[PDB]
RNA sequence: CAGGGCCCAUUCGGGUCUUGUAAUUGGAAUGAGUACAAUGUAAAUACCUUAACGAGGAACAAUUGGAGGGCAAGUCUGGUG
């Protein structure tokens, strides 16, 4: 905002709640990297979309061409509930390859 | 079999629609000036497009 | 043409739930008894009784035509009238 | 007292209508309280009379729809003072639903032909 | 809700003051913190201020976040009938 | 083109054609000109024009 | 164009009401046809349009027992 | 009011050279129709010709069927259930 307008007041939030002294605590804002590496980001992303109004697959298809393209591995995206139906269903889309099991998923995969 | 049946049912939609009235619109042309109005809309001016060219775009 | 002796209630075959108001009519030349469906929505309310409606086929060379089991016409004009006219309003019927 | 419109058909018929719109409406601008109640209440009623049954029904439905309509608008007035979602904002515990737009992917649910080839 | 006057004027110079206010859910604690008056209160009349926009509202594990909005600056300012632009949080 | 000749502005020969499909004969393409008894080939100017002169002339009198 | 009536009070009108009823209604007797059609039902919604909502729920309730009881007299006139 | 290189080598400046929208305005043009007259005809009517009148947006206002597929054309909005 204008001066830290929204971050000064983030500082007073979390100053009242975790009654903290008055300068003890900073926040400081941060570029994240590598944005489609990042699997809170791109589900975030992908939130917003159907929220504002985009039509779903293209979302999903959307999210995942962006990925690829950012130099990821595989990705993987799942939707799942009623479609123009009670009876529910998930959506699976791919790309790339991925690794299931193991001690490299909780290394590699970003979920 | 069934010949029978509810007969007093006939016309309910037809009776439950509620009644719209038409807006009334500038008067198209007719004759070689609608098909004037039709080329320039498909050919000339192609100013809606997806890549592919439709005629009733539903609000995408 | 002919004279309308009934109104029938005539339920469509499966899967398909519907009553689909046909009338019986005795034929003016033959006096013979034909069984036909009133077409559109409400158009029932205009076929009462004793009238003269026209009759034509409905276009599947004899054959019963959809779900409807075992009417082989459908009503045209009843008393003079059309009945997609009285349909949309444009006339309205005599008396009787 | 009425010779003004002896119209015949129904595009003579138009402006009989909007004159007396013209002339019925205005009376609400001053009097509302008696306007409702004491006249059209019981105009609506001595004019539906005449109409059969299935007239009537579709006075009924049209109504409703003016109903539906009406309530749409209140519900934009007043949520707008109230800055985010339902009313009582954060406080409120419910939040604010939106719509998926589905294109026509899944109605009578299928398999798509029409794959995308890019997204933009 | 039927509070004193005082006390109203307590909560609503006190968010004036801090720009924000935090209060955790919890009914019949009877004593909030920051301020002498009852949890019940700043929770309630909050909730009034919320539904007339001059505050918003977060609730992040029982806790009931609430900033002040452009709204919330000039309406708190007629009421407390203090000078032009005398909001903390407003000015850096 | 298609309203000057239905409207009969149009001569091939010495003769009006108000037929937009006249499939005109490559020796006639030479004579092809407004019709005599028209505007654009002059000598009377038309309704309109007569109309606005006499209201132009009715205010000078 | 409407040059004969002013709102003072309910009982006149009742009056205004009751002339105007005078005035429509024959409209249904030299064409019932465009009596369903452009004139009854738009005009109904045209004077329900600057309303209180739950005067055109009243509005329609009234409707509504109107209907039912002509519901019976045809069902009685048939039998 | 929504658009191309370029004259410019004067950064988001006129945009010539066009293409279409306009609760922006202008005159021109004409028949459908009406009608002296003549022609037409056995006599007429009509056609062909022609004085006089006859236009412009609520006027002199094109319908009939359709918009899942076959098979052109909805990523709509209300109603019924
Ligand atoms: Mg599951
Ligand atoms: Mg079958
Ligand atoms: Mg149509
Ligand atoms: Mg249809
Ligand atoms: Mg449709
Ligand atoms: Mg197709």
């Amino acid at each position: 905002g204008e001066n830290g307008r929204r971050i000064n007041e983030l500082t007073l939030l979390v100053q009242k709640r975790f009654k903290y002294a008055p300068g003890t605590i900073v926040l400081y804002a941060e570029r994240v990297q590598d944005r489609g590496l990042s699997a809170v980001a791109q589900a975030e992303s992908m939130k917003f979309k159907l929220l504002n109004g985009l039509a779903i697959r293209r979302a999903a298809y959307g999210v995942v061409r962006y990925v690829m393209e950012s130099g990821a591995k595989g990705c993987e995206v799942v939707v799942s509930g009623k479609l123009r139906a009670a009876r529910a269903k998930a959506m699976k889309f791919a790309d790339g390859f991925l690794i299931h099991s193991g001690q490299p998923v909780n290394d590699f995969i970003d979920t | 079999a069934k010949v029978h049946g509810s007969l007093a049912r006939a016309g309910k939609v037809k009776s439950q629609t509620p009644k719209v009235e038409k807006t009334e619109k500038p008067k198209k042309p007719k004759g070689r000036a609608y098909k004037r109005l039709l080329y320039t809309r498909r050919f000339v001016n192609v100013t809606l497009v997806n890549g592919k060219r439709r005629m009733n775009p539903g609000p995408s | 043409k002919g004279i309308v002796l009934e109104k029938l209630g005539i339920e469509s075959k499966q899967p398909n739930s519907a009553i689909r108001k046909c009338v019986r009519v005795q034929l003016i030349k033959n006096g013979k008894k034909v069984t036909a469906f009133v077409p559109n929505d409400g158009c029932l309310n205009f076929v009462d009784e004793n009238d003269e409606v026209l009759l034509a086929g409905f276009g599947r060379k004899g054959k019963a035509k959809g779900d409807i089991p075992g009417v082989r016409f459908k009503v045209v004009k009843v008393s003079g009238v059309s009945l997609l006219a009285l349909w949309k309003e444009k006339k309205e019927k005599p008396r009787s | 007292t009425h010779p003004l419109f002896n119209a015949e058909t129904k595009r003579e018929y138009q402006d009989l209508r909007k004159a007396l719109t013209a002339a019925i409406t205005p009376m609400n601008k001053k009097s509302p309280l008696n306007y409702s109640s004491s006249l059209a209440i019981d105009l609506i009623r001595d004019v539906a009379k005449p109409m059969s049954i299935e007239s009537i029904r579709q006075t009924v439905a049209t109504l409703n729809v003016l109903i539906k309509d009406k309530e749409r608008e209140e519900r934009q007035a007043r949520l707008a003072r109230v800055r985010g979602g339902t009313a009582t904002g954060g406080a409120g515990k419910k939040k604010v639903k939106g719509k998926t737009n589905l294109g026509g992917a899944f109605k009578k649910d299928q398999d798509f032909d029409l794959d995308g080839p890019d997204d933009f | 809700m039927l509070m004193p006057k005082e006390d109203r004027n307590k909560i609503h110079q006190y968010l004036f003051q801090e720009g924000v206010v935090v209060a955790k859910k919890d009914f019949n604690q009877a004593k909030h913190e920051e301020i002498d008056t009852k949890n019940l209160y700043v929770i309630k009349a909050l909730q009034s201020l919320t539904s007339k926009g001059y505050v918003k509202t977060q609730f992040s594990w029982q806790y009931y976040y609430y900033t002040l909005t452009e709204e919330g600056v000039e309406y708190l300012r007629e009421y407390l009938n203090l000078p032009e632009h005398i909001v903390p949080g407003t000015y850096i | 083109a298609r309203v000057l000749i239905t409207q009969r502005h149009i001569a091939v020969g010495k003769q009006i054609v108000n037929i937009p499909s006249f499939m005109v004969r490559l020796d006639s393409e030479k004579h092809i000109d407004f019709a005599p008894t028209s505007p654009f080939g002059g000598a009377r100017p038309g309704r309109v024009a007569r109309r606005n002169a006499a209201r132009k002339a009715e205010a000078s009198g």
